[PDB]
């Protein structure tokens, strides 16, 4: 998917990636420690999956 | 019982919902630009449509 959808779903920063989840149905992939920081500071986000 | 299965049907809205139901038949132009795309694609949805 990501090879076919470059400059569409491939954001270049974490702050614009969390915002893209905050706008559309976006399922951003990143490191687990920062997700444990964002989810505890934002009650509209969650960590699904292991 | 009528009003809960006349909603639980989910008619076709994307290729993802149409990738599963092999009852509704797929289709393409024979060796055009559309058939060439699904033959070379590696996406999980679009390879099952070529199957
Ligand atoms: C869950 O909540 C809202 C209400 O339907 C949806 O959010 C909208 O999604 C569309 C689709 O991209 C956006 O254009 C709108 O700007 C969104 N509005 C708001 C207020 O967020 C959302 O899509 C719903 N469904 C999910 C997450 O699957
Ligand atoms: C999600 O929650 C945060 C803080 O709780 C809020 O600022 C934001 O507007 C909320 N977003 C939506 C789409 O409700």
């Amino acid at each position: 998917f990501m090879s076919s959808r470059r400059q569409s779903v491939l954001v270049k920063s974490n702050e614009e990636g969390i915002q893209r989840v905050l706008t559309s149905d976006y399922a951003f992939l990143m490191e687990s420690t920062t997700i444990e920081f964002v989810t505890q500071r934002n009650c509209n986000l969650t960590q699904i999956g292991g | 019982a009528f009003l809960t299965v006349e909603r639980m049907e989910s008619p076709i809205d994307s290729a993802d919902d149409l990738a599963k139901q092999t009852k509704i038949e797929y289709g393409a132009v024979e060796d055009g630009a559309t058939m060439t795309f699904f033959k070379k694609s590696k996406i999980s949805t679009y390879d099952k449509m070529w199957a």
